[PDB]
């Protein structure tokens, strides 16, 4: 779950 | 000015650069466009179906659809450039990962209306960056449940703009709201805490510098934070009705995602 988010923080 | 005051400042600086390298359009600009007190060409005015379609010369579902896509479309965009802010507030990054997600998932939208009112007057908001500017009545005039989506955010911007807050107090009210320790499912608020104390003492002494004559701007502005909530809890209800009665239309994923086990 959040993966997107994730992505984005993670970036 | 003394040394807790001078780090204090040096916050708001940090933040206010940061907000000017992630968000490509400022209060600034949108005032200058608004006001007509700039050299670019005024913007492109959608007041109707017919202006719609020929500034959409600058899908072919229905209009209303199209609109609420653009408004999706829109919000992705912009929660893009809230994740890069984000990560620049000072402590940020050094939270539990899932905590800075949390924080992001209820944050992104408060911070949305927020600075769509930045964009916003009594009669309309500007779109595309500048170049269109919808009109208030023209949302009205949608087809339910479209036809008052935009109604509320509205009414939350011209109480919200009577204020007068410039960029740089924007910045810092951004990320207090960012930084709020009672989201659901919050793992350590502690760290999340001492991080939004000093983004409020900042804040404060920031509207007690550039607003010296509007006295207790600090506490009319904490209390929008409420209002900010249940613009957010509203909308939500709004676009369950619209999931059920418009199999039409499908969501973003990054917006899915947002919204999965929102409130
Ligand atoms: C009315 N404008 C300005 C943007 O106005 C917005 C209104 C609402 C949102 C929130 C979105 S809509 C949704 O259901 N979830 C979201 O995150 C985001 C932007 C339009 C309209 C068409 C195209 C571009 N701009």
């Amino acid at each position: 779950r959040h993966k997107i988010l994730h992505r984005l923080l993670q970036e | 000015l003394n040394p807790e005051s001078a780090d204090l400042r040096a916050l708001a600086k940090h933040l206010y650069d940061s907000y000017i390298k992630s968000f490509p359009l400022t209060k600034a600009k949108a005032r200058a466009i608004l006001t007509g007190k700039t050299t670019d060409k005024s913007p492109f005015v959608i007041y109707d179906m017919n202006s719609l379609m020929m500034g959409e010369d600058k899908q072919s579902k229905e209009v209303a659809i199209r609109i609420f896509q653009g408004c999706q479309f829109r919000s992705v965009e912009a929660v893009q450039e809230i994740t890069e802010y984000a990560k620049s507030i000072p402590g940020f990054v050094n939270l539990d990962l899932n905590d800075q997600v949390t924080l992001l998932k209820y944050g992104v939208h408060e911070i949305i209306y927020t600075m769509l009112a930045s964009l916003m007057n009594k009669d309309g908001v500007l779109i595309s960056e500048g170049q269109g500017f919808m009109t208030r009545e023209f949302l009205k005039s949608l087809r339910k449940p479209f036809g008052d989506f935009m109604e509320p955010k509205f009414e939350f911007a011209v109480k919200f703009n009577a204020l007068e807050l410039d960029d740089s107090d924007l910045a810092i009210f951004i990320a207090v709201i960012i930084l709020s320790g009672d989201r659901p499912g919050l793992l350590n608020v502690k760290p999340i805490e001492d991080i939004q104390d000093n983004l409020l003492q900042a804040l404060e002494l920031q509207l007690k510098l550039n607003h010296p004559e509007s006295s207790q701007l600090f506490a009319k502005l904490l209390q929008k934070m409420t209002d900010l909530r249940q613009i957010v809890t509203e909308h939500v209800q709004l676009l369950q009705v619209i999931k059920k009665t418009e199999t039409d239309m499908s969501l973003h994923p990054l917006l899915q995602e947002i919204y999965k086990d929102l409130y």
